């Protein structure tokens, strides 16, 4: 049990991509929020990244 | 029940009842001066057992118990504390039925989406700006 | 206040509870009453709530909810109005409570009704509307009305509406002890207009022949504790142009006669 | 003076605030952008950043539209924009 | 306007829908009356 | 900031302290009980098949007795008869489950808003 | 105090007096934990897990005594028939059994205990548990509600021992006593033995009816689909059973097309040329073939 | 065990006038009227045969969850999530005593059949014992780690029983306030109880699940199986007719000696109403048994009545001694 602590201490750490957060339990919470709702926002997102279009 | 049964249950809990009432009104109404006029004494007959040592027989004793003439001027002697309550009386056991089997599809019908507020962000978190117009339905809304 | 919101909370929480199937892990259940907040601020601002995902029986729980509370609000909102136009009550922070109350009741119907004009079209039949254009052409037709133009470059009476326009929204500022920003802008935009004239004249007609998309105004209520009545907040620079054109329209109608005499008030 | 060009600078740190501060707190976003008004952060988000702007080329079914509506309510353009499915300020130009 | 049915619509027809929004009675009328006695004459209780 | 919070785990009521009677609380009011007196009812029983009698009896009762069982100055104008069809509102009061929606809401704002 | 009846509580609690070695403190928790919890399957697993560390074989059997009291579900009747298996008594696996059956009548359980007297009893005992299976859901459910797993599992154990005789009465019984809609999967097997051990005869009669029953469900489903109807066709006249064959083709032309479009008329009339060709070729009815055409 | 036929019941009257969920009810033991008490702050008295509001009493400040209508006094009493129990002088329509005390909102009020003894339950974890006259609270029955949300008092012991959203019942030796027993065989939160008026049984009602009981010694009975709905109210008759009454608006109709469910139906929304509205949040019957009053989370009360062209062969019971194994 202390060793996947540790594991998933360290993939946590790693970080790829863009920063969306400003500290730890934000970016625990952003990764939640990612894993809830990207099936209903990938429009949105698409829209972010390109620039436009609803 | 029957009626006889139900009377004698009536006048065993109306006398304990009785009892607190009269406990509580004097409690809630203090008599004015807390002296008795009727100050009469308790006799008890008193058989001892042996002694702390001693295990020779001694006389029997006559008590005779009156309650202390106590000041009618003074407050009460001792400040109250606050003492926290004690633990509950020991837990039975729990006695369930066999427990409902459940599936990975019923986990997921009750998993419960995070909130992302409108207003409200007491953590100060950064939140990324899908999430935060996921719940709006203003993107859904049609006009005709 | 407080009371009610202590026992709304118990009552979400035993029903949500008493809703979900034994063996679900029920950690999370004060993230349903976060939902419940949230939705019932999206009530007060009239912003439909629709969280993608949430499961239906917590959904039903939060609307019914949701639902009680606004009554409760609803019921308060009307007695304390009734005590306000009694003068039962002069309590200014249960004055100021109302009209908020009522400010975002009202905005919650005229939403309805813009909607419900959208859905269900015009009121005014074509027919009606055809019956009002035509008695209005024919009586303009039969006091021989001059159309108002729009003003020229050299218009000669510019300057003196213009100044009277100024006058009236310098006047608006008059008993002013502490400015906000666009209290300040505005007064700032007014003696600009003042020490050049000629170029906010041109920048009002250039506004009168091309914007017709406008900014955002700004409403509130004001209290006159029998009735509240709505106030609007126009940009500044919009002001300007709509003071201006304000007594242009005013003076051509005096100058050409539209309205007859039974029109009240008179100056 | 509290206006002019929006920049690069003033709409990615509008973004940022937007995302720390949600939509309903433009004063504390302004106070971000203090070059701009709450008034103008708001209308920055509602006229250009808002994530449901389509800013490519309009279609010739978007053109049609456009004029028919304009043709029945007519400098209603407030009205107009949402049934076209673009901005007010778009529809106009 | 209308946006929801009407009761009769919602509950069938034998079903007697009311809408009761003022008492019947006042306040000052009690629910349980109490007893009153009504002497208007100072007669004696037995025979002197 | 946790200061301010929500209630997870509210206060549970606690058996009486005991002690001598000092401080006075509670004074005495209404130290009488009040009972139901001869035609006062209450203490008056007929029967489960009797009370039934007598309730279907007075619904029919009420039943019964609801239903009974013992060139012209206004033709120079454009518009005309706006006003029929109007007058004859008022059938029956529907009671609206909506309370922003209600008859008595839109009266307010009418009367209030102006 | 607080949590009296938390089962992440009580398992901290048992581990850490288990970690430091204080075992009677360890079971005395174990004890008060499967009171207070009786129905919490993770204390009592907990719990014979213990026992059996410690190796105290028969404290695991008193845990899993008491635990069959509370009558627990079929994972721990499982757990503690194999406890004995792995132990090596399977008399007292076999007891286990006969409790289990009582506790879970259901064929899941009986097909377990088969299974076991397969590889560790006697065929004798195999079949007195089929046996007893068939019976004992005879007499509660009701006899159309004895299942096909039961029919098919003892006709595949009796084909194992080359009772070929024995399975095939066991199929026959069952698809005869049971309905065709919970006998299904009874008859593919029924099918797939006569296959492997039938005689030719016995292979094209099985393969018939299940042929039969198929066709009669596409048409139940569609009751115009034509080709479905001329392969039945073909499968009734290969069968050579007259009557059926001419109920066939009456239900066939009873099948009235409704859409008036030739395209359809095309396999409708061509439907009523194989009736006239089975009754001038096979049933040699002149005047029947005769009525056909009019 | 044969069930004994009972005609289906079916809605009579639909009764509006609350502006609040209709949470409180009780019927005077007279049969003339109803008390019912509401969310908005209110309690009604209706005419029972007619359906008709005589009379309006304020005097709460939250939602009126507890009222009970004295046999041998002329009081109401009203308890409510204000914090506060309140006696009514019925012979002056006005409040004369308070019994104050607990800590937070109390949900349930009854009298005791033959003491003159309130008995309420609230938020607090708590059932307060008040003497009538002195307002005395003279036992605070404490054991509970959740809401006591429903309570009933017998005239022999147990004298009280409470039912409680930690899942749990008690049932208390009143006299010297103390639990006789605790029956923890409930899941979920019990929010509903009630006895038996001619044997000495009752029943509980948690999510789900209808159990009944013997008293004493609370042994338990049978459970009504297949409402599967949280139960706001239990009611029953003395022609063992039971009342389940369920939060997403769904009623169930059992003989309380076999288990048998002879009924099964929705109520309906007043016009108006969420889908999320429909809800039985309150129910009694009234003094005979032949009325079934509802009161609704679409602020409604509802008055049901037996059938009367009902028969046991238009309606057979479709009851057969069943075979299975209930895993108990």
């Amino acid at each position: 049990s202390l060793k996947r602590r540790r594991e998933k201490l360290a993939k946590s750490g790693e970080e790829h991509g863009d920063v969306t957060y400003i500290n730890e339990k934000n970016k625990q919470f952003n990764a939640k929020l990612a894993r809830f709702y990207n099936k209903y926002t990938a429009e949105i997102r698409d829209s972010f990244e390109r620039g436009t279009m609803v | 029940p029957s009626k006889e049964e139900v009377e004698a249950t009536a006048e065993r809990t109306k006398n304990a009842l009785a009892a607190l009432v009269s406990g509580a009104l004097a409690a809630q109404k203090p008599k004015n001066v807390q002296v008795n006029t009727k100050r009469e004494a308790t006799f008890v007959k008193y058989t001892p057992s042996a002694q702390m040592g001693n295990n020779t027989k001694k006389q029997e004793r006559i008590i005779k118990i009156v309650e202390r003439q106590r000041d009618p001027m003074e407050p009460p002697k001792f400040k109250h504390k606050k003492i926290p309550r004690g633990p509950p009386s020991p837990p039975p056991p729990v006695m369930h039925s066999p427990p409902r089997k459940l599936t990975a599809e019923d986990q997921e019908a009750w998993r419960i989406p995070p909130p992302v507020s409108m207003w409200k962000n007491p953590k100060g978190f950064t939140i990324p700006l899908d999430k935060r117009l996921a719940a709006d339905g203003r993107q859904l809304q049609e006009v005709q | 206040e407080s009371h009610f919101d202590l026992e709304l909370r118990a009552s979400v929480m035993a029903d949500l509870m008493d809703m979900m199937p034994e063996g679900i892990k029920q950690s999370k259940v004060n993230t349903v009453l976060q939902h419940l907040s949230e939705a019932w601020r999206c009530w007060k601002s009239n912003i439909p709530w629709k969280v993608p995902g949430l499961p239906a029986p917590i959904e039903n729980i939060i609307l019914r909810y949701v639902k009680a509370k606004a009554d409760w609000w609803i019921s308060v909102a009307h007695y304390n109005r009734e005590r306000i136009r009694r003068g039962a009550t002069v309590d200014k922070t249960v004055a100021k409570k109302n009209v908020g109350r009522l400010t975002r009741l009202w905005l919650k119907a005229e939403q309805e009704r813009q909607h419900n004009h959208m859905k269900d079209g015009p009121y005014v039949s074509s027919e009606e509307a055809v019956a009002i254009y035509t008695t209005t052409v024919h009586w303009l037709e039969a006091r021989k009305f001059s159309p108002i133009p729009f003003p020229s470059v050299s218009y000669k009476h510019d300057t003196k509406i213009l100044i009277l326009a100024l006058e009236r929204l310098r006047e608006a500022y008059s008993t002013k002890g502490r400015l906000n920003q666009s209290q300040r802008e505005e007064l700032a935009l007014i003696e600009q207009a003042y020490d050049s004239p000629g170029t906010t004249l041109e920048r009002i007609k250039r506004f009168l022949l091309t914007q017709r998309a406008f900014k955002e105004v700004g409403i509130d209520m004001n209290d006159n504790y029998s009735t509240i009545n709505p106030v609007y907040d126009v940009e500044p620079i919009e002001k300007i142009s709509d003071a201006y054109l304000d007594q242009y329209l005013w003076y051509q109608a005096d100058q050409r006669h539209l309205f007859p005499n039974w029109v009240k008030p008179s100056d | 003076v509290k206006g002019g060009v929006w920049t690069n600078i003033e709409d990615e740190i509008l973004k940022a605030a937007v995302s720390k501060y949600g939509l309903n707190q433009w004063a504390r976003v302004s106070s971000l952008l203090a070059r701009k008004t709450p008034k103008q952060c708001k209308a920055r988000w509602n006229e250009w950043l808002d994530p449901s702007i389509k800013k490519i080329e309009w279609s010739r079914e978007e053109d049609e539209k456009l004029l028919h509506l304009a043709k029945l309510m007519p400098t209603q353009w407030r009205t107009i924009a949402p049934i076209v499915g673009r901005t007010a300020n778009q529809c106009l130009e | 306007k209308q946006y929801y049915p009407t009761a009769a619509q919602v509950f069938g027809e034998g079903v007697e829908t009311l809408v009761q929004e003022e008492d019947a009675q006042p306040l000052t009328q009690p629910i349980i009356a109490p007893v009153e006695q009504k002497k208007f004459s100072i007669q004696e209780a037995d025979l002197p | 900031t946790t200061a301010h919070r929500p209630t997870f785990d509210p206060a549970r009521g606690k058996e009486a302290l005991r002690g001598p009677a000092y401080h006075q609380r509670l004074l005495p009011a209404y130290t009488t009980l009040k009972f139901r007196q001869p035609g006062q009812g209450g203490a008056a029983d007929k029967s489960t098949r009797d009370l039934r009698a007598e309730l279907e009896a007075a619904e029919a009762a009420h039943y019964a007795k609801l239903k009974g069982a013992p060139r012209r100055w206004d033709e120079d104008v454009v518009f005309k008869n706006q006003a029929r069809g109007t007058e004859d509102k008022g059938k029956r009061k529907e009671f609206v489950n909506d309370l922003l929606r209600s008859d008595f809401h839109k009266r307010f704002m009418s009367k209030y808003v102006r | 105090d607080v949590h009296p009846n938390n089962t992440q509580l009580w398992i901290r609690y048992i581990e850490a007096e288990l970690k430091n070695r204080n075992i009677n403190h360890a079971r005395n928790l174990l004890d008060r934990a499967v009171t207070r919890l009786p129905r919490v399957s993770k204390l009592w697993y907990k719990y014979v897990y213990v026992m059996e560390m410690l190796g105290d074989i028969p404290g695991t059997r008193q845990v899993f005594d008491r635990w069959m009291k509370w009558e627990p579900d079929e994972d721990a009747w499982n757990a503690y028939i194999k406890l004995e298996k792995r132990y090596g008594e399977y008399e007292r696996a076999r007891q286990i059994f006969a409790a289990y059956t009582q506790v879970h009548p259901e064929p899941r359980t009986w097909l377990k205990w088969a299974k076991f007297e397969e590889e560790f009893g006697t065929a004798d005992m195999v079949r007195d548990v089929f046996q007893s299976a068939i019976q004992y859901i005879a007499e509660t459910l009701g006899d159309d509600a004895v299942d096909e797993r039961l029919f098919i599992a003892f006709a595949r154990f009796e084909t194992r021992q080359k009772e070929y005789e024995r399975a095939r009465a066991i199929y026959k019984f069952g698809l005869d006593n049971l309905p065709r809609s919970r006998s299904m999967q009874l008859h593919a097997q029924y099918t797939t033995f006569e296959k492997q051990f039938g005689d030719k005869e016995g292979v094209e009669d099985v393969v018939l009816t299940k042929r039969r029953r198929l066709y009669e469900e596409q048409v139940k489903e569609n009751p115009k689909n034509y080709d479905v109807w001329f392969d039945f066709a073909r499968l009734e006249e290969m069968g050579g059973d007259p009557d059926r064959v001419r109920e066939v083709y009456e239900r066939a032309i009873a099948q009235v097309p409704p859409t008036q479009e030739k395209r359809h008329w095309r396999r409708y009339i061509f439907l009523f040329l194989f009736y006239a060709i089975w009754e001038e070729k096979d049933a040699k009815n002149i005047e029947r073939a005769r009525a056909i055409y009019d | 065990p044969r069930p004994d036929w009972h005609p289906p019941w079916k809605l009579m009257r639909v009764i509006s006038g609350h502006l609040g969920w209709v949470r409180a009810l009780a019927v005077e033991p007279n049969n003339q009227w109803f008390a019912s008490g509401a969310g908005d702050r209110t309690i009604k008295i209706w005419d029972l045969a007619s359906g008709q509001l005589r009379l309006t009493l304020t005097g709460h400040i939250s939602t009126v969850r507890g009222l009970a209508v004295s046999p041998r006094h002329p009081y109401m009493f009203s308890c409510g999530e204000d914090k506060m129990v309140k006696c009514w002088d019925l012979e002056t329509n006005k409040v004369i005593r308070h019994y104050h005390g607990h800590l937070s909102g109390v949900y349930t009020l009854k009298l005791h059949p033959t003491l003159d003894v309130l008995v309420t339950g609230g938020r607090d974890g708590v059932a307060r014992v008040w003497d009538m006259r002195t307002r005395s609270n003279v036992h605070v029955l404490s054991g509970h780690t959740g809401t006591v949300a429903d309570l009933v008092c017998q005239e022999a012991d147990p004298q009280v029983i409470t039912g409680s959203l930690d899942s749990t019942v008690r049932m208390w030796d009143l006299a010297a306030g103390k639990t006789m027993g605790v029956l923890t065989h409930h899941k979920k939160g019990v929010r509903a109880l009630v006895t038996h008026p001619t044997e000495f049984t009752f029943a509980t009602a948690s999510t789900g699940s209808i159990k009944q009981w013997k008293c004493p010694e609370g042994a338990f009975m049978q459970n009504f199986e297949g409402h599967n709905a949280i139960i706001n109210t239990l009611a029953v008759n003395d022609q063992n007719v039971l009342f389940s009454g369920g939060d997403n608006g769904s009623m169930s109709f059992w003989d309380w000696k076999s288990g048998y469910r002879f009924q099964s139906l929705d109520t309906t929304a007043q016009p108006g109403s969420l889908d999320a509205e429909l809800g039985i949040m309150s129910s009694t019957f009234d003094m005979s048994g032949a009325r079934l009053i509802t009161g609704e989370a679409d602020k409604t009360i509802k008055i049901w009545k037996e059938d009367t062209t009902a028969t046991p062969e238009t309606h057979p019971i479709e009851w057969k001694p069943s075979l299975v194994r209930r895993k108990y």
